[PDB]
C-alpha cells in the first residue's frame, strides 16, 4: 500500500485568541497566545515580550480563558479543542523543571446535533462558579466548576431560542446570569436568564430588550461599579442595565464592522475596539458619581486611534502597550500615546511578528542555480498582502569578493 | 564530561570557532557542511549557510561592513556578517492588496502575481481606491480593451460605492522585487487561474490568465475569457483572447497543450499557428471541476463535492477517457499527484487522504473505483501543494511535497519505503505511552479522520512531528521506547538506542 | 386579531400581522432630542417671519452658531 | 392642549414608522437631517456568487462566511440528470413497486408487482439475483446498515412483513402476519417496530417476541397512514401523532390533527417533530413553523440529515420533486419529472436517486413502472 510521512516545516503563525492574566506566577502579568495548535506563554516586561514555555497541544484551540477560582492564589486555564476535548490546566514551576499539569479533562460532545453557525462560544462566569459553552445549536452546556470534577461533568440546559448570535455572563449581581443576542423569526432582541446549578434549569431573567439593532453582533459586559451590557451593532452602540439606556451612532463607526474588544481599565472605564479595515477605536465611558454611593453611566464617546493590522486579538497589557494579533497578516505590538501625532493617531508602532498568513499559492524556485530552493508564498489579505520568501540556513550574501585562495589567516594591526 | 555523539560533517578536517558578528557572541562551524551552531529558535540545532565550503574565518575591519568577518576557504574570501539566526529566514515584499496566485518565468526574469484591489464607486468618476497600494504605484500600467461583453445588459447601475473588486496582473522584478507592470482587467472581472508555459512550437514563453465575469445577486457565472500574455522587453502584450462561456477555475500545462477547467467541464486546447485556440476535447461528468494536476498523460481533477477524479488522455483516440473515480463525497480543497499510482487530496474537514489506482482489475467495475488508502487529520486547511525540497541536493524517503495553509503552517509530505513504515509505526505506538501530552489527549484520537459522518481511525501516514520529538526525550525514558523491537540491519536485529536515534536524524535532515 | 398579537387598544390601523408588530415598537419607542435642535429652528423661524427683536434676545438664553 | 415637545415628538414618530426593521432604544434624533433606522447591510454573510465564495474561502474558514454552506447546497441540489433507466425486460413492460439501495451501494433492491425483489448492479445494469419474497407485492423495503438484515412488507399476503436475511443465506429469519409497515431502530439497530392500524408493536431481532406494544385508546388521532418510527436517540416513538417515552411505557403529548393522512416523522436533529405540514418542538411542544409546500408528501432525508426530499402523494402521484433544506426549510428546487413518482430512495453517499416512475398515462389497467437513476448535482 501507499505509505507517507508528514512533518511541519514552519510552525503555524496566525493567531486565534489572546488572553492576559497571571498564569505563570502570583505577581507577574503575562500573555497567552494560541495560534493554531501551539500555546505560547510570554511575559510582559518593561522592554517588550519574553517567552517562557511553548506547548503544542493535540487540537485547534478554539476557546481559551483564564480564571482564578476561590482558593488559589494563582489562576487556571480552560482550553476547548476543535474536537470538543476540554481540559483545565495549571502552570507548575520547580527550578529548571517547568511543567503544565492537567487538572481535569473529558470529552464533551453530544451524539446528535447541528454544531453552529456562529462557531463555538465559551464564557467564564465572573464569580468563578461555572463554565458555559455554546456548542450544538439549541443547547447551553454548563460545566460546574468545582474540585468534584476529576473528569468534567456536563449539563445540557436547553436554549428555547435557536439562533443565538453572541452570549456573555453579566457581572456581579449576586446570581450568575446570562445575556444573549437572539435572532427572532420576526426581528431580533436581547433576552436574559439565570442558571440554577442545583436544579439544572433557567430561572427568570431580569432584562427584556424587546428589539435591538438589526445587525447586533456582540455583548460587552461592563463590570462591578456600574454593571450592565453594551451591544455593539453594525451602525450603533447601545447600553442597558435594566432601567437606563443610552445610544450613540457616531459617524466614525460607519464603514467597518467591530469584531474585537477588550477591557482596558479594571473598572470598565475604557474599551478598545478594532474593525475589519485596521482601525482602533476607544469606547470611553463617563463615570457619573450621581449620589453618595451611586455610580451610573452618563456618556458614550468614540475616539479614532489609528490604523493597525486587521486584528482578531486585542489585549491591553500595561503602560499603554496593546497587543494586536492578526490572522490576516503581521501581528504587531503597539503603544498608545497621551498626546497626538501629525495624523491624530496615538498608536505607536513597536516590534512586529512575521505571519505567513493565509497562503493562497506557492512556487518552489531557485535564483542562484544551487541545490537549495526558495519558496515564494502569497501571504496575507486585504491590505496585508505580501509575498514572502522562505529559505533555509543563514543568508550571508552581502559579502566582499577577495581573491585569496588557501590563505592561513589574517590578523589585525592598529595604531 | 558527559557521553559523546557522532555528527557527520564531511571528509575533511573541520574548524569550530566563535566571534562577534554585531553582538550576542555568535558561533560558527567551518566545515564542508557549514553550519551556525548558536541558535535555532533558542535551541541547539544546526542551521546551514549559503556557502559551499568554509575552512577558516578572519576578524577583519571592513569600511563597508562593520564588525564583519572574512572567511578563508579553498576559494575566495568573503567579508560577511550574520543576521538573526533561525532556520526559515523570511523576507517580506508588501503589496498592500491581496495576492491571488504566483507563477514564474524561467527565460524572462520576472514573477507573475494576480492580485485584488478593493475600490468604491464614485458618482461623477468611475471608481476610486482606498490606499496607494502596489497596484497603481508601478512603473507602467495598462487597461483591458476589445469590449467583447458589450451586448449584455447585466452591469446595471449601482446606488452607492459598495466595495467592488478590481483585479490586475502584477509582474514583479526578479532581484529588486519592484513592481514592473500591472494590467487592469475589465469591470467586474475576476482572475482565478494563472499558468505560464509554452504551447506549441512557437518559441515564446507566455502568460496565460484564466478570468471570469462576476456579478453579485447571482448564481454561478457563465461568461469569462482566457487571455494569453507575453512580456517582450519590459512591455506586457495581449497576444490572443478566447471568450468562453463559464468561469475558468484552474489551468495546467498538458503535453504542449493548455488544459482548462470551465464550470464542471475539462476543456483541452491546442495553440494554432495563427495565435488562436482550437478545442480538442471535453469532459462532462463533473459537479464543479475546480482543480487540475497532471503528470505525463494522466489528469487529476478535484471536484466540488465528490472527490479525487482520475481522467486519462489517449492521444491516438483524440479524446479523454475515465480511468477511475472515487465515490466518497469529500469536499475538495487541494489535490496533488504523488507517484502516478497514488493521489493525495485535501478536504474542508481539515483532513488528508491518499487514493490509489487499483491493480486487481478482474472486471470493469473493480477498476473504475478508486480505493482510499490512508486517512489522517492534519488539523489545518490545505490550500496549496507543490513539489520541490527546501534542502540541498547532495547528488531515505522518496519525493517531497510541501503544502500551504491558512495559518502559515508549511509541512512536508513524502513517500516512505514499506520496511521503514513498519519501523516507524511501531515506534509511534511505543512513543504514545511515554510522552504525556498536555490535555491527556490520545494521539490516535486527534489524528483520526473526522468528517461530519465518518470517524475512521487514522492509517497510512506517519506523523513525523511526534517522531521528531524523540530527540528531546531523555535516555531514562528513551530506553523504555526501545523495547524488544525489530531492526533491518533482509536481516534481523533487536532495537538499540543509538541506531533508532540515527533514523530520526536521517528524517530530521529532510526537515 | 387583537388577542393573539401585540394588543392594539381598539385602533383601526395596519391590520396585517407583519405591520402589527411594527406599530407596537414604534408606539413604545422612547423618542428624545436635545434642546438645541429646536431652539435653532425657533430662531430661524422668528428671523424669517419678520419678528426679529427676540432673536438677539434669544442669544442671551443660548449660544447662537449662525448670525 | 399640546406643547411643541409633544408636537416634535409625534413628528419624529411618524417618520420613525417608515423604518424597515425599527429599534426600541433609538439614538437621539436630528431634526435637520432625515431619520432612517439602520437597515441590515450584510458584511459577515458569504457572497451570493459561487466564485466570490471560492476566492473568499481561500483566506477564511470552512465555507466562506456566515451562511456559506447553505448557498453551497442551493447550487448542488437544484440540478439533476438521469444516468440510467432500469427496465424489467421479461414480459416487455416493467412492474416495479418499491426501490432502495443496498448496504454497500453496489446493488439497488427494486421490487416487482409480483412480490419478488430483483437485484441490479448500479454499474452493469444487469439482473443478478431474483428472490421469491412475497405473494402480493412489495410495499416497503429497507435494509440495515451492517448488511445482515432486510425488512420487506407486502400488500395483502397472509404474512404481511418479513425480516429476511442477506449475509449469504436468504431466509425469513422472523415472520410477522400483522403489521403494514415495519421499521428498524435507528442508532442501535437491535429493535424492529411495526404498525397495524393504530397499534404499534416493538419487536426484538434476537427472539422476535413482542417487547412492548404501546397504544392509548383515550388519545389516538386515528391517522389514515400511521407509521410508528423512532427518534435518532432511540427513545421516542411517533404512534398516531403521540410521543412515547420508551423507558416506562407512557404517553407524553398528543398533537393536533390537521391533514387526515400522515402521522409524522422525526427530523434528524433530535429537536423537532415533522407532522405533515406543521413543525413542532420536542421539549416545549410549540408550533415553530408551517411549510405549505409539505402538503401530503413523503419525506426522505440525507444521511447527514442536511436536505429533505419531497415526493407528492396526491389520481396522479408526484408530478415533480421537492428539494428542501433541513435547517430553515427553504425550498431549493422542484424539478419537473413528467411521469408519476411512486417511490423515492437516495444514497448514503449522496450520488444517486432511486426513482420509481410510471410510464404511459394514469392507467390503473396498464402500469409500466420503471426505475430511473438520477445524478446529484449535475446539469
Amino acid at each position: 500500500m501507499s505509505y507517507n510521512y508528514v512533518v511541519t516545516a514552519q510552525k503555524p503563525t496566525a493567531v486565534n485568541g489572546c488572553v492576559t492574566g497571571h498564569f505563570t506566577s502570583a505577581e507577574d502579568l503575562n500573555l497567552l497566545i494560541a495560534k493554531n495548535t501551539r500555546l505560547e506563554i510570554y511575559v510582559v516586561t518593561a522592554e517588550g515580550l519574553r517567552p517562557v514555555k511553548e506547548v503544542g497541544m493535540y487540537g485547534k484551540i478554539a476557546v481559551m480563558e483564564l480564571f482564578r477560582p476561590k482558593g488559589e492564589s494563582k489562576d487556571l486555564l480552560f482550553i476547548l479543542t476543535a474536537k470538543y476535548n476540554a481540559c483545565i490546566l495549571e502552570y507548575k514551576q520547580s527550578g529548571e523543571s517547568i511543567d503544565i499539569i492537567t487538572r481535569a479533562h473529558g470529552n464533551v460532545q453530544d451524539r446528535i446535533g447541528r454544531p453552529s453557525e456562529t462557531g463555538i462560544i465559551g464564557i467564564i462566569d465572573p464569580e468563578c462558579r461555572m463554565i458555559g459553552l455554546r456548542l450544538y445549536d439549541g443547547l447551553f452546556k454548563v460545566i460546574p466548576l468545582d474540585r468534584d470534577n476529576k473528569e468534567l461533568k456536563a449539563f445540557n440546559i436547553r436554549l428555547e431560542e435557536l439562533h443565538v448570535i453572541d452570549v456573555k455572563f453579566l457581572y456581579g449581581c449576586q446570581a450568575p446570569t446570562i445575556c444573549f443576542v437572539y435572532q427572532d423569526p420576526q426581528g431580533r432582541h436581547v433576552k436574559t436568564y439565570e442558571v440554577s446549578l442545583r436544579e439544572k434549569e433557567f430561572n427568570k431573567g431580569p432584562w427584556k430588550q424587546e428589539n435591538v439593532e438589526a445587525e447586533a453582533s456582540m455583548v460587552i459586559a461592563v463590570p462591578e461599579p456600574f454593571g450592565g451590557a453594551i451591544i455593539i451593532g453594525q451602525e450603533s452602540i447601545t447600553y442597558h442595565n435594566g432601567d437606563k439606556y443610552l445610544a450613540i451612532a457616531p459617524p466614525i463607526i460607519k464603514q467597518s464592522t467591530i469584531v474585537c474588544h477588550n477591557r482596558v481599565d479594571p473598572n470598565g472605564s475604557r474599551y478598545l475596539l478594532g474593525d475589519m479595515e485596521g482601525r482602533l477605536f476607544m469606547l470611553l465611558l463617563e463615570k457619573e458619581e450621581q449620589m453618595d454611593g451611586t455610580v451610573t453611566l452618563k456618556d458614550l464617546r468614540v475616539e479614532l486611534l489609528g490604523e493597525t493590522s486587521i486584528a482578531e486579538c486585542l489585549t491591553y497589557l500595561d503602560n499603554g502597550v496593546v497587543f494586536v494579533g492578526s490572522r490576516l497578516g503581521d501581528s504587531q505590538l503597539v503603544k498608545l500615546n497621551v498626546d497626538s501625532n501629525e495624523q491624530g493617531s496615538y498608536v505607536v508602532a513597536m516590534e512586529t511578528f512575521t505571519n505567513l498568513g493565509p497562503i493562497v499559492d506557492m512556487c518552489v524556485v531557485d535564483l542562484e542555480r544551487q541545490g537549495q530552493g526558495q519558496l515564494v508564498t502569497c501571504s496575507g489579505a486585504f491590505k496585508e498582502g505580501s509575498l514572502r520568501i522562505i529559505r533555509n540556513g543563514i543568508g550571508i550574501h552581502e559579502h566582499a569578493s577577495i581573491d585569496l585562495p588557501g590563505i592561513k589567516g589574517l590578523w589585525p594591526l592598529r595604531s | 564530561l558527559s557521553d559523546r555523539k557522532k555528527v557527520t560533517l564531511g571528509t575533511q578536517p573541520t574548524v569550530l570557532r566563535t566571534f562577534r558578528s554585531l553582538s550576542t557572541t555568535n558561533v560558527f562551524a567551518c566545515s564542508d557542511r557549514p553550519t551556525v551552531i548558536y541558535s535555532s529558535n533558542h535551541k541547539l540545532v544546526f542551521s546551514n549557510v549559503n556557502l559551499k565550503e568554509v575552512n577558516y574565518m578572519c576578524p577583519l575591519n571592513s569600511d563597508g561592513y562593520p564588525d564583519s568577518l572574512a572567511l578563508a576557504n579553498n576559494s575566495t574570501l568573503t567579508i560577511g556578517t550574520i543576521d538573526e539566526i533561525q532556520k526559515l529566514h523570511i523576507r517580506t515584499v508588501p503589496l498592500y492588496e491581496s495576492p491571488r496566485k504566483i507563477c514564474y518565468q524561467e527565460v524572462s526574469q520576472c514573477f507573475g502575481v494576480l492580485s485584488s484591489r478593493i475600490e468604491v464607486q464614485d458618482t461623477s468618476g468611475g471608481t476610486t481606491a482606498l490606499r496607494p497600494s502596489a497596484s497603481t504605484q508601478a512603473l507602467s500600467s495598462s487597461v483591458s480593451s476589445s469590449k467583447l461583453f458589450s451586448s449584455s445588459t447585466a452591469p446595471h447601475e449601482t446606488s452607492f460605492g459598495e466595495e467592488v473588486e478590481v483585479h490586475n496582473l502584477l509582474i514583479i522584478d526578479q532581484h529588486t522585487f519592484e513592481v514592473l507592470h500591472a494590467h487592469q482587467f475589465l469591470q467586474n472581472e475576476y482572475a482565478l487561474s494563472l499558468v505560464s508555459c509554452k504551447l506549441g512550437k512557437d518559441p515564446n514563453t507566455y502568460f496565460i490568465v484564466g478570468t471570469a465575469m462576476v456579478y453579485p445577486e447571482e448564481a454561478e457565472p457563465k461568461q469569462g475569457r482566457i487571455v494569453v500574455f507575453q512580456y517582450s522587453d519590459g512591455k506586457l502584450q495581449t497576444v490572443a483572447e478566447k471568450e468562453v462561456k463559464g468561469a475558468v477555475y484552474s489551468m495546467v500545462e498538458f503535453n504542449g497543450k493548455l488544459l482548462a477547467s470551465i464550470n464542471s467541464t475539462v476543456r483541452l486546447y491546442e495553440w494554432t499557428t495563427e495565435k488562436e485556440l482550437r478545442t480538442e476535447c471535453n469532459h462532462y461528468n463533473n459537479i464543479m471541476a475546480l482543480y487540475l494536476k497532471t503528470k505525463g498523460d494522466f489528469i487529476l481533477v478535484g471536484d466540488l463535492m465528490r472527490s479525487v477524479l482520475l481522467l486519462a488522455y489517449k492521444p491516438m483516440e483524440g479524446n479523454f477517457e475515465e480511468i477511475a473515480r472515487d465515490f466518497n463525497p469529500n469536499w475538495m480543497s487541494a489535490v496533488e499527484i504523488l507517484d502516478d499510482d497514488n493521489f493525495l487530496g485535501a478536504e474542508n474537514a481539515f483532513n488528508l487522504f491518499v487514493c490509489q489506482k487499483d491493480s486487481a482489475a478482474t472486471t470493469d467495475e473493480e477498476r473504475q473505483h478508486l480505493q482510499e488508502v490512508g486517512l489522517f487529520h492534519l488539523g489545518e486547511f490545505v490550500n496549496v501543494f507543490c513539489h520541490g525540497s527546501l534542502v540541498m541536493q547532495n547528488l531515505p524517503t522518496q519525493g517531497s511535497v510541501l503544502f500551504g495553509t491558512v495559518n502559515g503552517m508549511i509541512g512536508l509530505v513524502t513517500s516512505l519505503s514499506e520496511s521503514w513504515y513498519n519501523l516507524l509505526l511501531d515506534m509511534q505506538n511505543r512513543l504514545n505511552k511515554v510522552i504525556k501530552s498536555v490535555g491527556k489527549i490520545e494521539h490516535s484520537f486527534w489524528r483520526s479522520f473526522h468528517t461530519e459522518r465518518k470517524t475512521e481511525p487514522a492509517t497510512g501516514f506517519i506523523d513525523g512531528d511526534l517522531i521528531e520529538s524523540f530527540l528531546d526525550i531523555s535516555r531514562p525514558k528513551m530506553q523504555e521506547v526501545v523495547a524488544n523491537l525489530q531492526y533491518d540491519d533482509g536481516m534481523k536485529r533487536e532495537a538499540t538506542a543509538d541506531d533508532l536515534i540515527k533514523v530520526v536524524e536521517e528524517l530530521t535532515r529532510i526537515h | 386579531i387583537e388577542r393573539v398579537s401585540g394588543k392594539p387598544l381598539l385602533i383601526g390601523t395596519d391590520v396585517s400581522l407583519a405591520r402589527l408588530q411594527k406599530a407596537d415598537v414604534v408606539a413604545q419607542s422612547r423618542i428624545s432630542f436635545p434642546e438645541k435642535e429646536l431652539l435653532l429652528l425657533i430662531r430661524n423661524h422668528l428671523i424669517s417671519k419678520g419678528l426679529g427683536e427676540t432673536a438677539t434676545v434669544l442669544t442671551k438664553e443660548a449660544d447662537l452658531p449662525m448670525t | 392642549p399640546p406643547t411643541l415637545d409633544s408636537i416634535i415628538t409625534e413628528y419624529l414618530r411618524e417618520q420613525h414608522a417608515r423604518c424597515k426593521n425599527p429599534v426600541a432604544t433609538c439614538p437621539p434624533f436630528s431634526l435637520f437631517t432625515p431619520h432612517q433606522c439602520p437597515e441590515p447591510k450584510q458584511r459577515r454573510q458569504a457572497p451570493i456568487n459561487f466564485t466570490s465564495r471560492l476566492n473568499r474561502r481561500a483566506s477564511f474558514p470552512k465555507y466562506g462566511g456566515v451562511d456559506g454552506g447553505c448557498f453551497d447546497r442551493h447550487l448542488i441540489f437544484s440540478r439533476f440528470r438521469p444516468i440510467s433507466v432500469f427496465r424489467e425486460a421479461n414480459e416487455d413492460e416493467s412492474g416495479f413497486t418499491c426501490c432502495a439501495f443496498s448496504a454497500r451501494e453496489r446493488f439497488l433492491m427494486l421490487g416487482t408487482c409480483t412480490g419478488q425483489l430483483k437485484l441490479y448492479n448500479v454499474f452493469s445494469g444487469q439482473e443478478e439475483a431474483s428472490y421469491n419474497c412475497h405473494n402480493s407485492a412489495i410495499t416497503h423495503l429497507e435494509p440495515s446498515r451492517d448488511g445482515s438484515l432486510l425488512l420487506t412488507s407486502a400488500t395483502w399476503s397472509q404474512p404481511l412483513s418479513a425480516l429476511w436475511g442477506m449475509k449469504s443465506v436468504f431466509d425469513m429469519k422472523h415472520s410477522f402476519t400483522e403489521d403494514h409497515y415495519v421499521e428498524f431502530s435507528k442508532h442501535s439497530q437491535d429493535r424492529v417496530i411495526g404498525t397495524k392500524g393504530d397499534i404499534a408493536h416493538i419487536y426484538d431481532i434476537q427472539t422476535g417476541n413482542k417487547l412492548l406494544t404501546l397504544f392509548n385508546p383515550d388519545l389516538a388521532n386515528n391517522y389514515k397512514r400511521n407509521c410508528a418510527t423512532f427518534n435518532p436517540t432511540d427513545d421516542l416513538v411517533l404512534n398516531d401523532g403521540v410521543l412515547w417515552d420508551v423507558r416506562s411505557a407512557q404517553a407524553i403529548h398528543k398533537f393536533d390533527k390537521f391533514n387526515m393522512n400522515i402521522s409524522g416523522v422525526f427530523h434528524p436533529n433530535g429537536l423537532e417533530v415533522i407532522i405533515n405540514t406543521e413543525i413542532w418542538d420536542l421539549r416545549t411542544f410549540h408550533l415553530l413553523h408551517t411549510v405549505p409546500a409539505l402538503d401530503q408528501c413523503r419525506v426522505v432525508f440525507n444521511h447527514t440529515g442536511t436536505v429533505m426530499y419531497g415526493a407528492m402523494l396526491q389520481s396522479p402521484f408526484g408530478s415533480s420533486f421537492r428539494t428542501f433544506n433541513a435547517t430553515d426549510y427553504k425550498p431549493i428546487a422542484t424539478i419537473d419529472v413528467k411521469r408519476n413518482i411512486f417511490d423515492l430512495c437516495t444514497d448514503t453517499k449522496d450520488c444517486y436517486l432511486a426513482v420509481i416512475e410510471n410510464q404511459g398515462s394514469m392507467d390503473a389497467l396498464n402500469m409500466d413502472t420503471v426505475c430511473r437513476l438520477y445524478e446529484v448535482g449535475r446539469q
